């Protein structure tokens, strides 16, 4: 409600929301970006060495 | 090619338009504006002649262009827009002089102020726009400064005389004075001076200040390119 | 004698070729910082640079071996760079001291004349005027055959060659003063003028002190450096030299004194100031 | 909206002297270069000048070279052309074109209604190898020209243009570089090639599609038109 | 009233939260990613250098087609720059010399600005006319803006500093939501791959996920300690990474609500002014105050190269779609595309 | 001392 301490309700009131989440293992999720890298590695000429022929800013 | 050729030619005709906006951008100086409500701000610059907050007016004194960025509606906290200007070549500052209550806060703007990492060159114009009040208000003798300023037993005029009038307000003008100079001198190196100035409601030749004092900060610049000092 | 001579020239090469690079390396690292403040000082280090290289390697030739034996084109090459830097490091000089002013005097009025693409007409100036006063030095030495032996003397002869040595001395020493000490005479005057300082701590007794000394030292080494050099060549012409031992330690002093204006330049005007320490 | 609009034209004896001139309105002129076109009597199309802005770099026709001038007032907003000593083979229609280059833009826009001039009494060459066609609606037509060099440069593009010049009207852009398509038309159009040879194909034709079809190139700057393409139902 | 009551149990809904992210801490990526090869010493240089702005560079963004980017200054100039051969597109002059923000749009029609001035503003492209011009006002926002990031070609989100986030319509000008929940200034915005979620970095030490449709803040996120300074998704939608005044780089994620890695060195002690990825969540590039920026890993949390190629402090730096190039502003008004 | 270039250099031709 809109009230003096609308603020002190509105902190305690969207809180519950995010608290009533699903969570998640760690580990599971720790382990989700360190395999995605493996499967975008070879697009992206910096980290990978990209030859002075096939680069359109080298040459 | 033939088309890119002609590509390569409008790339330079924009080069020297916008070459073009340098030269005349470059003329003007830069000033800024910060004090309280009831500091005066808006009055001095009047003398002299929805949310946006940036005033930006414009004088002119002895055929040099002057742009004064006054900016005002800065919510609350304002360490996150004075980043942006870090390149005025002076930056002007207000102080009421007669209100006893409203003068330790004074203090806390200008330490603040001038302990900026973004503020480490510009050198502060200080002002002081209330000076007829003290002059009434000591007379009358309605409050003393010994409470909120216990510091008289041990202070006296320093051989200094301004016109004659009483001097029990000089000696009070100058002990407001170098308080605030007693602050300033204890950061600067050489890139950093003050330039106190009394003024009243009715002084008009403000923006002589102004300039006269913007010719020493780039006179002090000139003279470091130089390898003089 | 044949030891004191080659260490003391090999001394000052040295000192000269390292302090002019520092001043073009702190310069030239980075770029587009470069006004017309950084750009007379660009030409001055530059100017400088090239008269140690080409000036004092083989002029302490003469005094160790008989004669010029290496090169045959360069007694008529080397003598047209020894005056043409001479003439442009010292006709620099009265430009720094002229531009010193306007940006003194006038910190606000002479912002419009002191643009970059206005200070590369007056650097191209002052190279041009370099050239006509040492072209006519490629006739004045030549290549000849003494007892047997390749020398390059002066070739004109005596009559021709009064008139070349008193111009050289009008044109690259006598003028540059009087244009030199003149400026900083009214630069020390303005600075001093009896008005009330802004401050007692660093307002006058600081800051208007140093510019003074600093000013009083450079304008001082070059009246005194090219001084002894051109009071030699008066006194070979208009009076009497008795070309003995007693005299000839002083025609070696005379070249070592004449350097020192060319090792020093990069120190006092560029190694001093925090900008550049 | 966008109009340019030109006059200058009538009789001139052989030898004589004639100047034209464009009226460019509602749009920037002073951003855009500009171009003539000719067309002789029942004829095809020819360069006369270039001019690009601000009045830098101009290009001739040899086969006009030292005997016309092409001058431009940007504050007037006019183009101009002046003749000298006109012979007998200059009866034609003149055009005002208008181009912009940048990266992405499309020359070769906007073209003018065209003036009549009458007179009293090492390249790329491109041919259309076929002359007319009969075509019924519904159906898809087919249409391509020639080159004598290959068009595609190291940058990527083919500089190929398409035109559509319907009785009593002025050319207009379909296609700009062999694959892009013009602002304003339909997406039945379309167009393809690689280096030497190019066609058109249009999927399904309407009434309003009849006239004559031209290709461009746009490689060095004495730039050639190609021969006629008629279609007819 | 109702203030002293209800801020006893707020104390204690935090607590329970803080507990059960305790609880469901199970580890660190730091012991995990020890079986991985390093990528060692990573070297890039300049290929071109953009002259022609006259002043500091304030942000910058790159295009659809990885060819075209506009950037602003305080020369109250936009330009649309040729990054393969160095050629000037288009000069817009703002209206405003104060901007801070850029953007460009993905059908490639429009671009974006505001800054100082409350407005974030559109400008068309592609006109017939043959000049650019702003086509539409955007206002309602009572602080100076800090992100205006285009959705398809007709929906844009702004954060600005009074303490609120919205979602505009171009069409019609006005804010179809309003997303707020924050306590201070908001200095960075970061919209998903997929276009359906945002974030949203506030000089609070949090930052928030949110809903485009709804206007819920579907979580939060806290643990640094100053104001944050730049925000931008993991090119996998599930993960975002701050930048903040502590000189220290930290990587979240949505399905844990807790820190993973902290990106930080003793020797670095300037602030960080822009982070953005690269195409496959491998290079973390930062933007300090320290004149130079700085290549991170965001998998083993140690350095790997250097941009020092700038002379003064860096504010922006962007990554193209096809992950070729990458540009970097600076102070120095200068503009240089790196590889 | 004084050589046959040194006074060469100084006094010039014919005596030196």
């Amino acid at each position: 409600n809109t009230a003096s301490i609308a603020q002190a309700r509105k902190l305690v009131e969207q809180l519950k929301m995010e608290a009533n989440i699903d969570r998640i293992k760690v580990s599971k999720a720790a382990a989700d970006l360190m395999a995605y890298c493996e499967a975008h590695a070879k697009e992206d000429p910096l980290l990978t060495p990209v030859p002075a022929s096939e680069n359109p800013f080298r040459e | 090619s033939a088309e890119d050729k002609a590509a390569a030619e409008r790339s330079k005709m924009i080069d020297k338009n916008l070459r073009e906006d340098g030269e005349k951008a470059r003329r003007t100086l830069r000033l800024l504006l910060l004090g309280a409500d009831n500091s005066g701000k808006s009055t001095i610059v009047k003398q002299m002649r929805g949310t946006s907050g940036i005033f930006e007016t414009k004088f002119q004194v002895d055929k040099v262009n002057f742009h004064m960025f006054d900016v005002g509606g800065q919510r609350d906290e304002r360490r996150k827009w004075i980043q942006c200007f870090n390149d005025v070549t002076a930056i002007i500052f207000v102080v009421d002089s007669s209100d006893y209550n409203r003068l330790q806060e004074a203090l806390n703007d200008f330490k603040s102020i001038w302990n900026n990492r973004w503020l480490r060159t510009i050198s502060v114009i200080l002002f002081l726009n209330k000076q007829d009040l003290l002059a009434e208000k000591v007379l009358a003798g309605k409050s003393k400064i010994e409470d909120y300023f216990p510091e008289f037993a041990r202070y006296t005029t320093p051989e200094d005389a301004t016109p004659g009038e009483d001097p029990r307000v000089t000696r009070a003008k100058y002990f407001i004075r170098k308080e605030f100079v007693d602050i300033s001198t204890a950061s600067g190196d050489g890139r950093h001076i003050c330039y106190p100035h009394f003024t009243c409601a009715v002084d008009t030749e403000n923006a002589r200040r102004i300039f006269n004092d913007c010719k020493d900060i780039i006179l002090q610049m000139n003279l470091r390119e130089y390898n003089l000092v | 004698e044949a030891v004191i001579v080659p260490l003391l020239f090999a001394l000052i090469f040295l000192v000269g070729t390292v302090g002019n690079t520092l001043v073009l390396a702190v310069l030239l690292r980075g770029g587009q910082a470069v006004s017309t403040t950084n750009l007379f000082i660009l030409n001055l280090g530059v100017a400088d640079l090239c008269f140690i290289l080409c000036c004092v390697p083989f002029q302490a030739t003469i005094y160790t071996l008989d004669g010029w034996v290496f090169g045959s084109l360069l007694c008529k090459a080397v003598h047209f760079l020894i005056f043409l830097t001479m003439h442009a490091s010292s006709f620099t000089l009265a430009a720094v001291s002229l531009d010193r002013y306007l940006a003194i005097r006038y910190p606000l009025h002479s912002r419009e004349l002191r643009t970059p693409r206005n200070a590369l007409a007056a650097i191209g100036l002052i190279w041009g005027l370099s050239l006509l006063f040492s072209g006519p030095y490629l006739s004045y030495y030549r290549q000849s055959q003494l007892a047997n032996l390749t020398v390059c003397h002066p070739a004109w002869s005596a009559p021709r060659r009064r008139a070349m040595d008193i111009c050289t001395f009008v044109f690259s020493y006598l003028l540059p003063v009087l244009v030199l000490g003149l400026t900083y005479a009214r630069t020390l005057r303005y600075l001093w003028r009896a008005v009330d300082p802004v401050a007692a701590g660093s307002g006058a007794r600081r800051a208007k002190r140093k510019v003074t000394r600093m000013i009083l030292i450079v304008a001082a080494l070059f009246c005194l450096c090219w001084m002894p050099h051109h009071a030699l060549i008066l006194c070979v012409w208009f009076g009497q030299f008795p070309l003995t031992r007693a005299t000839y330690a002083l025609r070696i002093l005379s070249h070592l004194v004449s350097y020192a204006n060319s090792c020093v330049n990069p120190i006092v005007y560029a190694l001093v100031s925090k900008h550049f320490r | 909206d966008v109009q340019l609009v030109e006059s200058g034209g009538g009789l001139v004896q052989p030898g004589g002297s004639r100047k034209l001139s464009c009226s460019a309105s509602g749009f920037a002129f002073s951003s855009f270069g500009m171009h003539w076109v000719r067309q002789a009597p029942e004829k095809g199309l020819e360069w006369v000048a270039y001019i690009s802005s601000g009045s830098g770099t101009i290009y001739y026709a040899d086969t006009v070279k030292g005997r016309f001038t092409i001058s431009r007032d940007d504050p007037k907003n006019t183009l101009f052309l002046q003749m000298t000593s006109l012979r007998s083979e200059d009866t034609a229609m003149y055009y005002c074109v208008r181009s912009i280059y940048y990266y992405g833009s499309s020359p070769f826009d906007f073209w003018g209604q065209g003036t009549t001039l009458t007179v009293s009494s090492s390249d790329i060459v491109m041919t259309q190898a076929t002359s007319s066609v009969p075509v019924t609606p519904g159906e898809s037509v087919s249409i391509s020209c020639r080159s004598s060099k290959s068009l595609l440069h190291s940058n990527g593009n083919t500089y190929l243009y398409w035109f559509l010049q319907r009785p009593g009207q002025s050319p207009q852009l379909l296609i700009y570089r062999m694959s892009n398509l013009a602002s304003g038309v339909p997406d039945r159009f379309s167009g393809s090639g690689s280096g030497t040879a190019f066609t058109l194909t249009i999927s399904r034709l309407e009434a309003e599609d009849v006239g004559v079809y031209y290709c461009m190139q746009h490689l060095e700057y004495p730039l050639t038109f190609g021969a006629g393409t008629k279609l007819e139902l | 009233s109702e203030l002293d009551q209800l801020r006893q149990e707020a104390e204690q809904l935090k607590n329970q939260i803080r507990d059960a992210r305790k609880a469901c801490a199970d580890a660190t990526l730091s012991q995990i990613t020890n079986n991985i090869d390093p990528v060692g010493r990573i070297q890039m240089r300049t290929r071109r250098t953009l002259r022609g702005h006259l002043a500091k560079i304030y942000a910058m963004h790159w295009g659809t087609d990885s060819r075209l980017l506009v950037s602003a200054s305080q020369d109250g100039k936009l330009i649309i720059w040729d990054s393969y051969t160095t050629n000037k597109v288009h000069a817009i002059p703002l209206r405003s010399s104060w901007v801070m923000t850029c953007a460009y749009a993905p059908s490639g029609n429009y671009v974006a600005c505001g800054g100082l001035d409350n407005i974030c503003s559109i400008y068309n492209l592609k006109t017939r006319e043959g000049n650019v011009r702003v086509s539409r006002e955007l206002a309602g926002h009572t602080g100076y803006l800090s992100c205006c990031r285009f959705l398809d070609d007709n929906q844009i989100v702004t954060s600005s500093g009074d303490t609120t986030c919205a979602l505009w319509d171009i069409e019609t000008g006005q804010q179809t939501t309003t997303f707020t929940g924050h306590t201070g200034d908001v200095m960075s915005l970061s919209l998903a791959p997929d276009t359906r979620l945002f974030v949203s970095g506030a000089c609070d030490a949090s930052a928030k996920l949110w809903d485009v449709r709804e206007g819920m803040c579907r979580q939060t996120f806290t643990g640094h300690e100053s104001d944050i300074n730049a925000i931008c998704f993991f090119p996998n939608g599930n993960a975002f990474a701050t930048g903040s005044d502590d000189a220290t780089c930290r990587l979240f994620d949505l399905r844990a609500d807790q820190e993973l890695m902290t990106y930080s060195h003793d020797n670095i002690i300037c602030g960080i002014t822009s982070v953005s990825f690269s195409k496959s969540g491998r290079l973390l590039l930062a933007g300090y105050d320290d004149f130079n920026c700085n290549v991170w890993d965001a998998l083993k949390a140690d350095r790997a190269g250097v941009l020092a190629g700038h002379d003064n402090r860096v504010s922006c730096l962007g990554v193209t779609d096809d992950g070729m190039a990458v540009a970097t502003g600076s102070w120095d008004s200068f503009l240089k595309i790196w590889n | 001392g004084w050589t046959l270039n040194s006074a060469g250099y100084l006094l010039g031709p014919h005596a030196v």
